[PDB]
RNA sequence: AAUGA
RNA sequence: ACGAGAACUAGUAAUAAUUGUCAUUUGCAUA
């Protein structure tokens, strides 16, 4: 029984709006800074990697997916329980970035003003959207459980596919209108518990 | 026809000419109520008992004053019991129906008296008992008639058991002061503990039913053992039974014997979680009547001796036999948690399995029959079993317990905060009699058993709403 | 004749028949059990305290106030809702000097904690294997206010009570209830001698009030119940380590008087054997601790 | 499943005034330079390609429009499920322009003074408008989702129609007086996720 | 739906003072050469072609104009939405003019000294003003949208009249004293988007 | 709104020196040949016409003139708008003069050499139909006064008197009859 | 015969959700309304982890006592409570004790979304805890403490409560003290991290 | 800069 | 030798899909 740890940095490319309040952005209430919830990341990876493999109409109805997808994220509802293997924790604002922003006096949040033009009348109506600044960083951690020895290489291949797909997609809302693009950098793999070596493993 | 039956029959219906006079039927509404009733009943062939006619014709003063009857004839004892108890077209429709029922349905032979009792109850439970301008009549005609019967039978037990034959001279105030009859009380403990010994929410009505049925069975048995009827039972329910008997040596000995048998059987069936206590205090004709506010005193004394009997409910032999070793290690009842009784395969003992089965049957079937062998245990090696309607009439053709169904004529059947002030005081002055507690108990029982079901027929927030509604209704009650 | 004060800080589970039940106090038999188990655990001698120690029931206390069980000596509606009477008024209670309004105020002031049904689950079932239903169960707990707790009375010579001091010092780290190994029922204690407790314990009268649960020996029962007012309560339960199957081992039923009993004629008690088809005896405590008023 | 990448440069012909903060312009605040938001590009292309096809008054009432328009830009509002198939990203002030402008000492912003003449009164009112400078450049990236293997050619034809129409129109604000005219240069098509061909595809 | 292009050259004969930087002349910051803002042309043409038709004093107070002017230019101010149908861009030095002034060693600006002689005192006050060298050529473009297949002919007749009135006037400032006289040349029509027939249209 | 036009030529007899340089003469740097600022003619006709009619000292302090000058010439600085109705454009040479001078090989600067011709083109807007006659007779008077006065700087020693010739009064925009007018 | 006490604090790294009442309602006291961690939670999670690692060890330390052999529990785990330092600091900085998180769910084939709420104990809080060990066999204390150390390690790299696959529950252990509280056995050398 | 949705 | 003792309120799901800070406005009037 072994547990493998993955840590790294999320970098914001264009403005990001997780916006879980409802238009505010989600904040920790001990520090008053933005955070990236982990259920967002898990849900987006579920959707993307599921659509990669065959997604059927009958498989559309029941929220069941391919066997591989269920194996990596868990089903545990179908009368055939499936325990998950990949635990996704939240990510928080980094100390390097808060130092930099306080030094150069850069506010942490933008308020973009937007407009809509309706048809037949051309009377516009405006609105306000808050969004994280670009150049921000967050620190992310993943844990993966070795419930079986012979599936590790395949599972990490699939996680690499999910990373690629997410890095060519968006997190949060307003993704088609511009918001929410990310990259991952400075990763690291380590066997934090157990006796399973993880030197040949990599997530780009 | 035993003379006891003659008195009892002339006793229940001794006050029916009052209805035939209120009905306005010109045929029999011209004279005094006694002769109106006699003229009415002088039709039907079954009711042609001569001494019953004599009993019903003269239940007042002048009637006996001018009738020069014999020395042994129940009109005098009728007079005495009546006195001690005393302390518009719908009526015409009712007397049409009465004529039809009397000429068609009922039987007059021995053992038909309970059927006659249910008939009178089902018909008369709302007739105004009297319209006296100087009195507040919070009683129905049923209560006057029934308590007159109970008093009559008790007075007769007393007078006859002491070998007096000159009833007229003895009973025609001086007798009213003698310690003539008794008040008797049964209280069963442990109801709250036994009712909450279930492991879900609607299942705690079956064992409520079991407790209620046992109380009614034991009280009906007691009345049978003493050659009276269910007339002499004032109140039942909760865990209580308030009853009235006579003050003689023979009944005292029989009460003691019955007490010993009940104590033995309750200990046998259940170790100590359910008991039964019986206490009796003597009363005169004056005590139940309102003379010097002594009725409160009587009630308090009965409660006092009841508390004392509760304090010392066992003896040394019993407590040593209780602490005698017995086999264990076998499983206990999955719902009742008691390891002194052989258990079946399903995991429930005899009584708890019987209760669950009888509740399953009660949800569909609705007649209970008291037999020698059957399903659920009762006192004196008797059992209760479940049967349906037509089955009930076929069994009657060859005792039955129901649920708030006033079916009449089918053999013998028995249809099943500030409380202390109401039960002990009632009306302190000018109305402090046994009849008033009788009617108060009847009205409270109608509210508790029948009106509550009607209220709940349409039924956290609900609990609060029901509490507020109950408080408001009780405020309106008094 | 010292008294022991105990404060808990965590909820406790005492219970009557099931785990759903929550109870405020325990009985002298439960504490005799605790002390006996702890002595056998510490490796000392049970001989000294088998037949020299007299214990009483547990009783509640509040900020600077003490309560005692209702003795079985006009309104007859308010007293019946009362379980404990304060010490200052105890004598006044037995002389009929307590009024209805005072009793009602007492009922008002007597809140010393609250109740809670904690719901839990069990997944040790075939949930480990595959699809299998979970099993929600319920435990009942009682919780104290910051300044309420329990007190006990113990008497005898100085040596026996020094032994008792040592036993309580060791015991204060185990528990006194049900789900002890789940995180319930620990305490800290102090040894007290109050003046008025000693005054009540040293009265002189003709009757006697029982502060424990006890049973008369055979040869005296016939003379014990000459004029008495008591309550019989069946006491049953399961054992801790008699034989192989726990289920096959369950104590034989026992009946004993309650803690408000009044007896005109005193009896000594006994420690009763309630074992059968076991390897070693299982004792129930039954020895009375009187107060004579 | 496949995602295809479009990329290129926007060339500013006359002054551009998005004014997303409004008379200032919309700026980043990690670098304090102008940007072109993706929202405006998406909206303007959609309005052109909808007007070019049919526009009915009842269809004008509620933003109900042609089928291809909703297939390529997304509605999923009327109980019909349609998420957008084209992902449009923001435009960031390019590096080559930064180098050239720095080493010739040319600012990134013109300040134009404007005048209004009243009717029958002949009084002038002055105004100031802050326009992005001419000759600038920006960089844009689009992502195309392939949800159906037999519509790629048609959707790309519609896209090149929208691009051509916009090369003959204005992006920004106040374009009927000489603002916002743009051009597109150096367009490259790549398939980022999948095994799909993009050698015959083109956008002018 | 289609879009026609109108292109040509504006030739200045006398002084041209526009002064949009204001006394210098408005100038591009990337080439350092003058321009004519499109705002100036649109405003001047609107005022001329609007004064010709009915110009009521009550309309002047409420700034209401004639229907032809609003359909050709758009106001959308009185609650009635009218989007502009004619788009006017700026002007810039043509390549031939640049080559000519470079070969002939002739500058792009004249400094005129003007003297004010005041009543009753006779004190000469001098001033310096910058003007654009006469004989230079600017390149202009208009874009015309078709929203109704019919009214194109009437619209082009009106734009002809507007060009005529402008050619008999001055552009910019300092007109009633000798500056601003220009004319149009080399006008061309070429349909650039759509499928419309506009080869018989004629802008002189 | 009709645009009527006036055009004509001006003949030079006394060697002219305007003083547009503020000793040279103002030149358009496209041809390096003399010009005439339109402010020159505008202001000089303005001053002569103002002098002819009554000129008040208080109005001299405040740069206020007669209503005729405020209409024809127009100032629009007193809080009452008066947009000018007579656009004067800058005057250039005539190609006739250039050809004659090139044939005879004569320079232009000595001062403005004698014998020149100048093409002046005025645009008159008809903002009101009625006042057309009054405005044009006033313009005729102003032209006569200019013909009998001097234009230029420092001309009080013999320079700056010139003649008017060869007019043409053509309507270029509108549908108004302009045949009965005259400006000699 | 000796009893040993292991005391310390546990810090909440990401939001915690035990939620016995639900699932938003987090377990509290019904009077002081302060969140707590029940000891059954810790006992069960540690049992599951240590069993997955591997038996007689789990049976001697947590106790089975019905499998045909009877083993008595050797480790007692108590409830945990909010600490005074954290209450003071939060009261000064004006922070609530509990957060509310809003979430959403998406239908496949229908793309319609519907909401949820999850109540969750705040980041940075602290709890105080004590464990008791009863030394019934002298030659086994080192083995039992090796096993308890492994369990705390595993729980540190795992989650407590519900919804931990989506980002809740992570905890740390600080400030350990190991004192022998009854008897005369030498426990000044033990370590638990 | 002026008034709006 | 205490109505005892073994017992994770767990498990699957996120912040969504659509939307142009746009429409009208001559750095202009006098020696």
């Amino acid at each position: 029984y072994s547990k493998i740890k993955i840590s790294g940095t999320i970098e914001v490319v264009t403005g990001l709006h997780i916006g879980g309040g409802g238009s505010p952005v989600v904040r920790d209430l001990q520090t008053k800074l933005p955070i990236i919830p982990g259920s967002s990341i898990k849900g987006k990876m579920r959707n993307l990697l599921a659509k990669h493999f065959g997604l059927k109409m009958k498989q559309e109805s029941h929220n069941q997916d391919d066997e591989r997808v269920l194996r990596l994220f868990g089903s545990s509802e179908k009368g055939n329980i499936q325990r998950a293997r990949l635990q996704i924790s939240d990510a928080f604002f980094s100390e390097k970035t808060k130092e930099h922003f306080a030094q150069n006096d850069i506010a942490y949040t933008e308020t973009k003003f937007e407009n809509t033009i309706n048809r037949l009348t051309a009377v516009a109506n405006p609105r306000q959207i808050e969004r994280v600044t670009r150049g921000s960083e967050f620190d992310f951690v993943f844990i993966y459980n070795v419930d079986e020895e012979s599936q590790v290489e395949d599972d990490f291949e699939n996680i690499e596919k999910a990373i690629h797909l997410l890095e060519n997609d968006y997190l949060g809302g307003g993704g088609t209108r511009g918001n929410g693009r990310i990259q991952f950098k400075d990763t690291n793999i380590e066997t934090v518990v157990g006796e399973y070596d993880s030197t040949n493993l990599k997530i780009k | 026809m035993n003379k006891k039956n003659i008195l009892m029959y002339g006793s229940l219906l001794h006050d029916i000419g009052k209805i035939i006079y209120r009905s306005g039927d010109h045929t029999f509404s011209r004279g005094t109520h006694s002769k109106l009733g006699h003229q009415f009943l002088s039709q039907f062939s079954e009711f042609k008992d001569n001494e019953v006619l004599d009993n019903v014709a003269y239940h007042h003063y002048k009637e006996l004053a001018k009738a020069n009857l014999d020395n042994d004839n129940t009109a005098y004892i009728t007079y005495i019991a009546d006195n001690i108890a005393s302390g518009s077209g719908n009526y015409t429709t009712l007397m049409k129906d009465m004529s039809h029922d009397l000429e068609h349905k009922l039987s007059i032979k021995e053992g038909t008296f309970p059927s006659l009792l249910q008939w009178t109850e089902s018909l008369w439970q709302y007739v105004p008992s009297s319209t006296n301008k100087n009195q507040l009549i919070d009683i129905s005609l049923y209560d006057h008639s029934r308590i007159t019967c109970a008093i009559a039978s008790c007075i007769f037990d007393y007078l006859n058991e002491n070998n007096i034959h000159n009833y007229k001279d003895e009973l025609f105030k001086s007798f009213y002061q003698k310690e003539a009859f008794l008040l008797l009380s049964m209280d069963m403990s442990g109801i709250q503990d036994f009712i909450y010994n279930i492991s879900a929410l609607k299942s705690l009505r079956s064992r409520s039913f079991y407790l209620e049925l046992m109380l009614e069975v034991i009280v009906d048995q007691l009345l049978e053992r003493l050659e009276l009827a269910r007339a002499n039972l004032l109140y039942t329910g909760g865990g209580h039974a308030y009853l009235l008997v006579s003050n003689t040596d023979k009944v005292k000995k029989k009460i003691t014997q019955f007490n010993n048998e009940l104590k033995k059987w309750f200990m046998s069936e259940f170790t100590t979680d359910l008991s039964l206590s019986m206490a009796f205090e003597k009363c005169s004709g004056d005590d139940l009547m309102n003379t010097s506010g002594n009725y409160r005193t009587i009630w308090r004394n009965v409660s006092s001796k009841l508390s004392d009997i509760k304090a010392h409910k066992y003896s040394a032999e019993d407590i040593l036999k209780l602490n005698h070793f017995h086999s264990y290690g076998d499983r206990e009842c999955k719902e009742c948690l008691r390891s002194d009784i052989d258990i079946n395969d399903d995991g429930l003992c005899s009584i708890c399995e019987g209760i669950i089965n009888i509740s399953n049957d009660l949800r569909d079937k609705s007649f209970f029959v008291l037999s020698e062998t059957g399903k659920l245990k009762m006192p004196f090696n008797k059992f209760i079993s479940v049967i349906d309607y037509e089955e009930a009439e076929m069994l009657v053709q060859n005792r039955i317990y129901s649920k708030n169904k006033p079916y009449i004529g089918i053999g013998i059947s028995t249809n099943l905060d500030n409380l202390g002030a109401t039960f002990i005081s009632g009306i302190p002055e000018k109305y402090n009699s046994i009849s008033r507690t009788a009617t108060l108990s009847r009205q409270l029982s109608l509210f508790f058993k029948y009106e509550l079901n009607h209220l709940l027929e349409n039924y956290w927030d609900d609990i609060i709403e029901a509490s507020i509604y109950i408080n408001d209704k009780f405020k309106e009650f008094t | 004749t010292k008294v022991f004060k105990l404060s808990f800080k965590t909820p406790v589970h005492f219970g009557k028949k099931r785990l759903s039940d929550g109870e405020m106090t325990i009985t002298a038999d439960t504490l005799f059990s605790a002390l006996f188990i702890e002595t056998l655990q510490l490796g000392k001698d049970t001989d000294w305290l088998l037949n020299d120690l007299i214990i009483s029931d547990t009783f509640p206390y509040e900020n600077e106030l003490y309560y005692l069980p209702k003795p079985l000596i006009d309104n007859h509606k308010a007293f019946k809702k009362l379980k404990y009477v304060p010490v200052h008024h105890y004598n006044q209670y037995l002389n009929g000097e307590l009024s209805a309004e005072d009793a009602t105020d007492l009922n008002d002031i007597f809140n010393i904690g609250y109740f809670s049904l904690q719901t839990k689950v069990s997944l040790i079932a075939q949930e480990t294997d595959s699809s299998a239903d979970s099993e929600p169960y319920s435990v009942g707990t009682f919780t104290f206010e910051p300044e309420a707790g329990l007190y006990f009375i113990a008497k005898g010579s100085e040596e026996t009570l020094d032994h008792l001091n040592n036993i309580m010092t060791a015991l204060q780290y185990s528990g006194l209830g049900g789900k002890r190994n789940a995180g319930y029922g620990q305490f800290e204690y102090e040894i007290i001698n109050n003046q008025q407790l000693s005054k009540l314990l040293n009265q002189n009268g003709k009757h006697s009030i029982l502060l424990s649960t006890a049973m008369a020996k055979k040869e005296e029962i016939e003379s014990a119940l000459k004029e008495a007012r008591y309550i019989l309560t069946k006491r049953s339960g399961f054992v801790q380590s008699t034989n192989y199957s726990e289920m096959l081992v369950k104590k034989s039923d026992f009946y004993s008087f309650s803690s408000g009993s009044v007896f005109k004629n005193i009896f000594n008690g006994d420690i009763f054997n309630v074992g059968h088809n076991g390897k070693h005896p299982v004792y129930r405590y039954a020895k009375p601790l009187w107060l004579e008023v």
